[PDB]
């Protein structure tokens, strides 16, 4: 089987930045090389085939080059829409194989996080379970803590996070945290904080409520 | 334009049996070679079988992988392409894409071998919060909860409602159940005059909901 290594396995580029990214393979592909392009929850989209050949209705920006066992893709001039993971491909040989991958990020100012909390509703309260959700949307860059505490005690273990990938039209990411407790354990609680640390807050912001209070 | 649509994926208990299909338009068929490629987050894009056209009478290969549990076939009278897959693996689990010469992709259809039970959604909503905001922005949305296999799909106000809209990706709980959240940016002011409505469906369950969210 040949072996395609992509590299750089993730980066970041600002718009505008011309950006390079190689695929080798283990032997001589004799040019049978193909470029994707794929976007979060869509499918691969090719960009290149034959190394060098676009597609029809590729934007101009995206080049290829290579031959034998190396192989570049170059994006000219970085616009939002590049963004997203791309792979490429051998069909010189059998089994076909692909890269592992380059995750492209674009790089843009930071963007502090705006911050809802949503205690349970009383309609899953009936189930005996209680989902409190912390939502930061719209930030830049993704690092962000999140701290959930209930009666101003630290949790651990029992939230989970979901991220999106950067936003096509503003180069930001929305977070969700979902706090989820029985119903009994919420019920005997009071206060309920979300606490967001993110570099584009001076200081860390808290969002609050009293469990029962409109 | 070239279209592909692939169909046929589902839930599967290990060692069972699942036929895909892929309904092609747009170009001769009869003279493109096609490929099946499946995706996980654990290995990336893999090429799974290919199917020649007329040039090599049909001929057909296979990853090591699948050889002997999958076969590729197509129907050039009916512009299809078909994947049987026999003998299931939890690994096998994953994305199916259809391909035309490595040049167009179908949108996907999703396979799930596990053992573990269809399971509609719950959907709660999120409401707005009574607390006014600054700048008069409100953020409302649906938490769609313990849901198996994915996907969902969620819309706003039966679609008319896309700006300012986030879906979150979808975590998988300890419980080995999906769950995932649906949230708008909306006008405060609006909170009082303007209905929203998130509308939920699991076609793997065959649910469909929609829920109202409402302040208070
Ligand atoms: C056009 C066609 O279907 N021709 C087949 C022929 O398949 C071609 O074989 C060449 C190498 O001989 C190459 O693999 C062609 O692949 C690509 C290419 O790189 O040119 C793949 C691209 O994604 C595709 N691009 C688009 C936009 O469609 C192009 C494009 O179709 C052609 O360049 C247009 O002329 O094609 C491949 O299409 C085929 O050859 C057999 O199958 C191949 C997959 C490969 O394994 C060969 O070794 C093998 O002999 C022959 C025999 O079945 O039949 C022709 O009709
Ligand atoms: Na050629």
């Amino acid at each position: 089987d040949i072996k395609m290594t992509q590299s750089p396995s993730s980066m970041y580029a600002s718009l505008g930045e011309r950006v390079t990214i190689t695929c080798k393979a283990s032997q001589d592909i004799n040019s049978y090389l193909s470029w994707f392009q794929q976007k979060p929850g869509k499918s691969p989209k090719t960009l290149i085939y034959r190394a060098n050949r676009l597609v029809d209705g590729v934007p101009s920006r995206f080049s290829g080059s290579g031959s034998g066992q190396d192989y570049s893709l170059t994006i000219s001039s970085l616009e939002y829409e590049d963004m997203g993971i791309y792979y490429c491909l051998q069909y010189d040989e059998f089994p076909r194989t692909f890269g592992g991958g380059t995750k492209l990020e674009i790089k843009r100012t930071v963007a502090a996080p705006s911050v809802f909390i949503f205690p349970p509703s009383d309609e899953q309260l009936k189930s005996g379970t209680a989902s409190v959700v912390c939502l930061l949307n719209n930030f830049y860059p993704r690092e962000a803590k999140v701290q959930w505490k209930v009666d101003n005690a630290l949790q651990s273990g029992n939230s989970q996070e979901s991220v999106t990938e950067q936003d096509s039209k503003d180069s930001t990411y929305s977070l969700s945290s979902t706090l989820t407790l029985s119903k009994a354990d919420y019920e005997k609680h009071k206060v309920y904080a979300c606490e967001v640390t993110h570099q584009g807050l001076s200081s860390p912001v808290t969002k609050s409520f009293n469990r029962g209070e409109c | 334009e070239v279209k592909l649509e692939e169909s046929g994926g589902g839930l599967v208990q290990p060692g069972g049996s699942m036929k895909l299909s892929c309904a092609a338009s747009g170009f001769t068929f009869s003279d493109a070679w096609m490929d099946w490629v499946r995706q996980s987050p654990e290995k990336g894009l893999e090429w799974v079988a290919e199917i020649g056209n007329k040039g090599n009478n049909h001929a057909t290969y296979y990853a090591e992988s699948v050889k002997g549990r999958f076969t590729v076939s197509r129907d050039d009278s009916k512009s299809r392409v078909y994947l049987q897959m026999n003998s299931l693996r939890v690994e096998d689990t994953g994305t199916y894409y259809c391909t035309t010469r490595f040049a167009y992709w179908g949108q996907g259809t999703l396979v799930t071998v596990s053992a573990a039970s269809t399971k509609g959604p719950s959907v709660f909503p999120l409401a707005p919060s009574s607390k006014s905001t600054s700048g008069g922005t409100a953020a409302l949305g649906c938490l769609v909860k313990d849901y198996f296999p994915e996907p969902v799909t969620v819309s706003w106000n039966s679609g008319a409602l896309t700006s300012g809209v986030h879906t979150f990706p979808a975590v998988l709980q300890s419980s080995g159940l999906y769950s995932l959240s649906s949230v708008v940016t909306v006008p405060s002011s609006s909170l009082g005059t303007q209905t929203y409505i998130c509308n939920v469906n699991h076609k793997p369950s065959n649910t469909k909901v929609d829920k109202r969210v409402e302040p208070k």
